[PDB]
Formats: structure tokens, sequence, C-alpha cells
RNA sequence: CCCGGCGAGGGGAGUGAAAAAGAACCUGAAACCGUGUACGUACAAGCAGUGGGAGCACGCUUAGGCGUGUGACUGCGUACC
RNA sequence: UGUAACGGGGCUAAACCAUGCACCGAAGCUGCGGCAGCGACGCUUAUGCGUUGUUGGGUAGGGGAGCGUUCUGUAAGCCUGCGAAGGUGUGCUGUGAGGCAUGCUGGAGGUAUCAGAAGUGCGAAUGCUGACAUAAGUAACGAUAAAGCGGGUGAAAAGCCC
């Protein structure tokens, strides 16, 4: 029975996937609006 | 100087509509040697006009 | 079931001839343009020509209101360039009256390929006589 | 990537797009974005899950008729064709032996039987009790079980 | 002779040995269905509403076919603005046939 | 063939020339800039 | 009986060749090589010499009697091109393609 | 695990391709272009639902306007006179009857001038 | 064996289960280029579609008046990022 | 630049003012059919319905639920030369990403279900690589020292040899 255990229900949560589509959600921005050092890889100040 | 849209493949057919070659139209035949030829130009074998000329 | 459809090859269309004797222009053209479209009938479609053929004869004696005899002008331009070319109405009616009747319908009529197909079914004279008699014209009185 | 850090055209000027790489990532023969290395995937389980997690499977395997209690399962010879007989008269093809003494004939014997695995009572594993269809415990090993886990 | 009924939302001139295709109606599929409201019956002789549906008419149908209509896409794009939404949609159909129109 | 094409394609990539748009091509733009000053 | 012949990888471009096509496309085959034998390009010598191919493998691959043979299908497909370099001013190259073709005359007599 | 993508973005680029036969050059050949066409034919093709239903209903009109024109009332009049002789025939049905049935479209022109009267 | 310039290329023959497995060789997509057939197109203006829609050509079909292709004419309609 | 300050025809009312009754008019409201979210409520209790009310334009962005791809376990199982993957059509189907069946090509692999991991989905980046178009059979064929004829060889001669 391997093909037949299975996890609970709510455990596994999907995990955001930024920068596919139109339809997903998190597309061309990936949830992190327009331009500005915020929005830069790496970019975001310091603590 | 240079186009601002890539024409189509229609514009160049269009285009193409005159590039056509005419055939001979219709290709005399000698009075002599009964072989075919260009009208006013002499024969492969060398005749014009049902006498011999050339002869090479 | 779907709605009705006149087809083009099936129409029937008559012959009309109207005497635009002291007629006004608008109020007449308005009438033919009706009639050429076909909206008088039921079997009206908007991309079929159902109307009917109508002869307009006595162009020059038609009417115009107050100034509009001197004062209501034809522009058109030639192409070339200084090439405005005005014409008064009574110019146009010296020169050419079907102008000034065949204008108007134009103007009344879809522009477009069907309502040109609707333009050359007006046929119309400066006199009193046509040459359709083959065609037995009604009177349309209108 | 095997290369050189040499910018491959100027900045500007051709009218190329820019690029300062040759081992770019966008670019054919060029070096893997976010390129992987050697990782280690083990999870932590903790030990009441662990030992949870067998006496579930046990529970299961006694409740659902796929555990077998023997008293004693030995083979006479190191001989495949004898624990092939001997599995093939208790109706058993697909079976999981777990003896509390690892007999050696056995072991040997089981060795090329594809559906069989022979275990000690010490190293047995969620995947075998779940993989195989029956699992076939010696007396001793029950025992040795119910220490194992408490 | 002919007759125009209401039917589910909409209304149907029909006559008789006549499939239509109406809205999803809670029948089965050789069942019988009546028309109590029409509003005109033509033979050579009209008869129609003062009132609204005629007083002695019915339509007997005969239901023949619960179906779910053609395909259609739904295309919601808006231009410019990182938004666009594809949907389908088939409508359910019932077609009958007009067993008899009694004026 | 393909050899003396890549680098022939190669040719203007490290250049200099400010009066030559891309290197080599000629123009104007050494009189539009400076009229547009 | 359809029987074909082809000269694959023809130098000279699909185009080119393709206007003596056109002129004897449908005609009937002593016509054809009347057409061909007074057309003044570079194209109807290749042409002819396909057409005379085709008229070789009818009658001896296949039944005879030339005279009643008619050029059904011709048409010219464009074969791979051959990419080289004209070396053009102030140091930069071009491709020139050197184009090839792909010549087919199915002739037939019915 | 390296995931090759080749089979799946030809099947969707199909796909694509398949919605634009018929269109004009490229597109109904470049993936490029059929897309936008694809998605633009969408977009009309939700709008002109929504007019299929203004542009009957207009075509409709004028054809009772036409018909009982013709039996001396004008359209304004004729559906005043149906309302007020409580007659409930929509305008579909009096359009297929006034070309179909010009006795029974005769009858609604009687019934409109007698209630209207 | 035949055409061909003792060519290139091809057509047969033969091998092969298969040579549109022939060395330019497994599969053989798309762009791009052709040949053939059906329809439209030489008085008509524009994101080239879409809603309506005649006619024609193929298949049906116990004529059931459908399906596929085309699409005159007509309403609306200024690509994507 | 051309009427060119009613959209146009055209209008002496088809203008303006006052009154009135019609009709047209939107994706508004209603009718009919369908789907989904959030409440309330009698059961059903692990949820569905006789219900019932109400909501469903959406950018940045937040939340929820899924489809597909490659790889691992289930799988020494199950499909497969009576023909796999792939390719190319057709038909059916789901709200969608998609799924299923089958003709032809292909010629040897594919993989349910339920879990697990991701180099997991491209139309844009003057993106990278290959292929192929476009202009286009267009410019050009590289010193304006210059060629003409006869003969030979050849399948073919302006260019080779004499």
């Amino acid at each position: 029975r391997l093909n037949t255990l299975s996890p609970a229900e709510g455990s596994k949560k999907a995990g955001k996937r930024l920068g596919r589509g139109i339809g997903s959600g998190l597309g061309k921005t990936g949830g992190r609006g327009h331009k500005g050092q915020k929005s830069r890889s790496g970019g975001g100040v310091r603590r | 100087a240079v186009q601002q849209n890539k024409p189509t493949r229609s514009k160049r057919g269009m285009r193409r509509s005159h590039d056509a070659l005419t055939a001979v139209t219709s290709l005399s035949v000698d009075k002599t040697s009964g072989e075919k030829h260009l009208r006013h130009h002499i024969t492969a074998d060398g005749y014009y006009r049902g006498r011999k000329v050339i002869a090479k | 079931m779907k709605t009705f459809t006149a087809k083009p090859e099936t129409v029937k269309r008559d012959w009309y001839v109207v005497d635009a004797t002291g007629k006004t222009l608008g109020r007449l053209a308005t009438e033919l343009a009706r009639r050429l479209r076909g909206k008088h009938k039921a079997e009206y479609t908007p991309h079929v020509d159902t109307g009917d053929y109508i002869i307009v004869l006595n162009a020059d004696k038609v009417a115009v209101t107050g100034n509009k005899r001197t004062d209501k002008v034809y522009y058109h331009h030639t192409g070339h360039i200084g090439g405005i070319k005005q014409a008064t109405f009574e110019e146009m009616i010296a020169r050419r009256p079907e102008r000034v009747i065949e204008i108007a319908v134009k103007g009344m009529l879809p522009k477009g390929p069907l309502g040109r197909a609707m333009f050359r079914k007006l046929k119309v004279y400066a006199g009193n006589e046509h040459n359709h008699a083959a065609q037995q014209p009604q009177v349309l009185d209108i | 990537v095997t290369g050189s850090g040499k910018k491959p055209w100027r900045q500007k000027g051709t009218g190329r797009a820019r690029s300062g790489s040759i081992k770019s990532p966008i670019w054919r023969s060029g070096g893997v974005t976010f390129a992987a290395r050697p990782q280690d995937h083990s999870q932590k389980v903790n030990k009441k899950m662990y030992r949870g997690a067998l006496k579930s499977i046990l529970s299961e395997l006694v409740r659902q008729d796929r555990l077998i209690v023997v008293e004693k399962f030995s083979v006479e010879a190191p001989k495949t064709k004898l624990l092939a007989q001997k599995l093939k008269d208790m109706a058993l093809e697909d079976v999981l032996i777990i003896t509390g003494e690892l007999d050696e004939n056995l072991f040997l014997a089981a060795r090329n039987l594809h559906k069989v695995d022979v275990r000690d009572a010490t190293g047995i594993d969620p995947v075998s009790l779940i993989a195989f269809d029956k699992v076939v415990m010696t007396a001793d090993a029950v025992k040795q079980v119910e220490e194992m886990l408490a | 002779m002919y007759a125009v009924f209401q039917s589910g939302g909409k209304q149907h001139r029909v006559s008789e040995g006549q499939t239509v295709r109406l809205e999803k109606l809670d029948i089965a599929t050789g069942e019988t269905v009546e028309f109590a409201e029409v509003l005109m019956i033509a033979n050579g002789e009209e008869v129609k509403i003062g009132v609204p549906f005629v007083d002695g008419g019915v339509i007997k149908a005969e239901v023949v076919a619960h179906g779910r209509g053609e395909k259609v896409k739904i295309v919601k794009f808006r231009r410019r603005k990182h938004y666009r939404k594809q949907q389908g949609h088939r409508q359910w159909f019932t077609d009958v046939k007009i067993t008899g129109i009694s004026a | 063939m393909d050899i003396n094409w890549r680098h022939n394609q190669s040719t203007f990539y490290h250049f200099t020339s400010d009066h030559r748009i891309s290197g080599w091509k000629e123009t104007n733009a050494m009189y539009v800039a400076l009229n547009s000053q | 009986m359809e029987t074909i012949a082809k000269h694959r990888h023809a130098r000279s471009s699909a185009q080119k060749v393709r206007l003596v096509a056109d002129l004897i496309r449908g005609k009937k085959v002593s016509q054809a090589l009347d057409i061909l034998t007074y057309t003044n390009k570079k194209a109807a010598v290749l042409v002819k010499k396909v057409l005379e191919s085709a008229i070789a493998n009818a009658e001896h691959n296949d039944g005879a009697d030339i005279d009643d043979l008619k050029v059904t299908k011709i048409f010219v497909d464009e074969g791979p091109s051959m990419k080289r370099i004209m070396p053009r001013a102030k140091g930069r190259a071009d491709r020139i393609l050197k184009r090839t073709s792909h010549i087919t005359v199915v002739v037939s007599d019915r | 695990a390296r995931v090759k993508r080749g089979v799946i973005a030809r099947a969707r680029h199909k796909k694509i391709l398949k919605q634009a036969k018929g269109y004009y050059g490229a597109r109904s050949r470049v993936y490029r272009v059929a897309f936008q066409a694809v998605i633009k034919a969408g977009q009309y093709a939700y709008r002109d639902r929504r007019q299929r239903k203004r542009q009957f209903r207009q075509l409709w009109i004028a054809r009772i306007n036409a018909a009982a024109r013709q039996n001396g009332i004008s359209y304004s009049k004729f559906i005043n006179g149906l309302k007020k002789a409580s007659v409930e025939i929509d305008r579909k049905i009096l359009a297929d009857i006034a070309v179909f049935d010009k006795v029974a479209f005769t009858a609604l022109v009687e019934k409109a001038k007698a209630a209207l009267a």
C-alpha cells in the first residue's frame, strides 16, 4: 500500500512560484510592484 | 531608402506578374531542308530560305 | 428558427416614375432614398438591395425654400491643389440639374458598395419624357 | 564555466544588445542560472514519530492479515531451492521474513529470490513493512520488536 | 396552421410536426408537455389575443432530446493592463417536437 | 566559410571611432549634435 | 503512365528556373523541346536535359510512344544554399547564398 | 531533473494556430501574430454576442415599421396600439409574420387601430 | 540496362522487413518556398477580424432544408508589450 | 492644403419656445437557462438539498484552488512489433490550464493510481544559438590600357591554345 499513503489535509501547502504567467497571480514583477530599490535583485535596505 | 514593413508574398507575386517569359511563338520550317529554325535566321545545318549557306 | 433574409437573386423590384415639379429638394430626396434602400418593404434587409427603380423627371423644376436658390453652394475639389470649385444652386440648374437631385439622394444613401448599387437605380431626367416606356413605370405620386 | 571575463563587444555603438560576459545564463554555452550543488536530503524524524509510525504499520499489518507469526522459520541447507519450496508450501510469494536471530543459511537462501527479503528484528524500516505483501515474523522477532517499540 | 406560444424566456412560431429547440425544461426525454399560453393561431383565419393567451388554445409537444449546445469561448483581455481571462460555455437546450396545435 | 563569417562578424565589436557610426558607417552626426547644442 | 526525371542540386536559383518551367507546363513534349531549344536562358538547358531524360525513362523503363507524351507536372523545388562570403567595404562581409534547386519533370501520355 | 520543453510548447503553439485558420498572411502562419489575432477575435466575439441582440432587434423594428406603414400606421402607433390591446407578441415574431403572413399582420394592425382609437 | 559531357543528377533492376532506411542516410516539427484542386477576387478604400450573410463546390441525406471549404454584400471594430 | 464652426445630405422647420402623448435607446432592470463565492437556516452531522438571501469589472497587491512537464517509489506490476514514444489529422469532452478515443507516418519503448523532488510552462529582455524570409532576381561584377577575325580542342568557346 505505498501508493495509498497520503499526507494530512492542510500540511503540504503549494509554494509561490513567481514569474509564470498572468493567471497565476504573480507574473511579471512577481509580487514586487513597480520599479524602486525594493523591486531589484538584491534590493532592500538594511535593518 | 529602406522599407519600413516587410512586404508580403502577395505584393511579391504581384510584382513578378510581368516577369513571365514569352514562348517562341512558332518557329518556321525550311523550304529545302524541311527543318525548323527561328524566323529570319539560318538553320542548324546552315540553310536559309532553301539555299545552302555557311557549310562549316 | 432564423430571421428571414431577402435573397438578391429573388428580389422582385418595381419601376416608379416621379414628377419632381415644385417639390422641395430634401423632402423629395428623402422619400427617394427611402424607396431606393427598400425601407418601405417588409422584406428589407440591410445587406441586400431591395429597393425600387425610380425615374425622376422634371429635375430642373425642383424647388427650394428661402434664398437657397442663390445661396446654396455646391463645393467640390478637383484634386489639383487650389482646386476648390464652387457652384450655386441656380448655376447647377442651368448647367446640369440632374446633378442637383443626384447629389441630394446620393448623400442620403449609405456609403459603400451597396449604396452605390442603390444609386444606380435612380434615373433622373431634366425633361418630361424618358426612354423607359418598356419597363412600364407606374406613377408614384410623391 | 570555462571562458573569459572579456566583454564581447563594446558597451555602446554596435547595434547589438548589451552584453558583458560570454558565460551569461542567457547565452548558449553559458552557465546555469541557479546551478545546483551536491545536497543533503535527509529529514529529521523525531524518535517518537518513528516509533509511532512503526506501531501504526504493525497494527495495520495485524489488522489486514498481512502479518504471519511462526514459531520457527529456518532452512535445512543454504539452498534457494529449499526456501523456494518452503515458501511455496506456506502460500507466500512476496514476503518479508524477519527473524530474531539472523540465520546464515536463510540469508543465503533468500539472496537470489526477488520478492523475498530476510531481516533481523533490529533492522526493519517502514518502507519494507509497507512494501512487502506478507510479513513473517519469528516469535523471537516479535518479542524483540516489542522490546524495541516499548 | 401555425401558432405562436411563449416558452422559456422567449417566443416561438411553430407549425405542426416541427422540431423546436427551447431552453432546458425539467421533463423526461419521451414525455409530452403542453404549452397552455399560446399567443396566436393562424390557419386561414387568424385568432389572437385581446387579453393575452388565447382562451381555447394549447400546444401539445413531445420532448425529443435534452442536450448541451455548441461551445463558445469567452475572452476577456484588457490591453496593456496584465489581465486576460478565458472561459467556456455550453448552453443546455431541449428539442421538442410539436405533436399538435389545438385552437 | 563559417569560421570566416564568425570572425568577420566580430570585426567592429571593440572599436573607438566616433565620427563613424558603429565604427564604420559614415554620417553627419557631428554636425547634428554640434548644431543641437 | 507518369514517368519522372529530376535534377537534384541544380546550380540555378529556383526563381530563375521557374520562368522556364512555367513555359513548358502542359505542352506536348516535342513542342516543349522546340520551346526550350529557342529560349535563351541557362535554365532552359537544365530543364531540357531533365525533360529529355524523362522521355527516355518513359520509352525505356515504361511504355514507349514519345508522340503521345505530355509534360503533365513540372516543378522546381528549392535546394540547399551554399553559404559564401563577399568582402564588402570598410571591413564588413556578407553571406552570399549560392542557391540550388530541384527540377522535376513528370511526363505522361494520359 | 532537467525538463525540456519542446513537446508541450509545440502543443500550445499548435492549439493557437489551429484557432487561426483562414486568417490573412502571418495571422495564420506565424505564432506571434496568430496569438494576437486569436485574442482580438475572442474580444470581438464577446462584444458581438451582445451586438447581435441589438442588431436583430433593429432589423425587426425596421420590418414591422415597413409592413405597418404599408397598412397605414407607423411603428410607434402600432406598438402603442398592441400594448393597449394587451397583445404580448414580441417583435421577432411580428417581423416574421410581417414577412410570411400578410393577412395575420393585417389583422394585428386592425387590433392596434381598434384599441388605439 | 537507359538519359546524360566515359559527368552531376536521375529512372528502372537488385539487396533489404522497410531505400520518401541510399551514405546530403532513424524520427522528421515550424518558419520559408512550391505544384494541383474548390471558392473568392480587376468601381473599390483603413489592425484585415467579428456578428449577420447570399451564392458556389464537395459529402451526405429515405428531398428532412445538415456538415466541410470559400465568402459577394453588410453592422461594429485604430495590433501586442 | 479642401467645403471645412450642424458629423453629412438636406431642412423654412427636419430651428427655437411652451404643453402632451407615443416609440427608439445600454453589457442598466426584468424573463428564461447555467455556474461560482459568502451568510442564514431544518436535516443531512464528516455534507448535500427542498431551501433561502445576496454577491461575482478590476491594476499594484493579498488570499484560495487546480492543470500540465521531467525525474523517484508503487513497478520484475500494467500497456506495447496484433505496434510505444514522437509527428500529423479528425471526433468527443471539462469553467480553464487541459483530458480522452482514433486514421495516417513512425518504428521501440511508455506508464495508471497515490505519494515525492523540481534545471517545472516564454512573445517581448537593441535576449543567445541555428535556420529561413524581406528589400530583389534589385545594386554590383573592383581603374575608361581596347579589342577584331580565322583555325584547333571540346558536349559546349567573347575569355583556353595557335
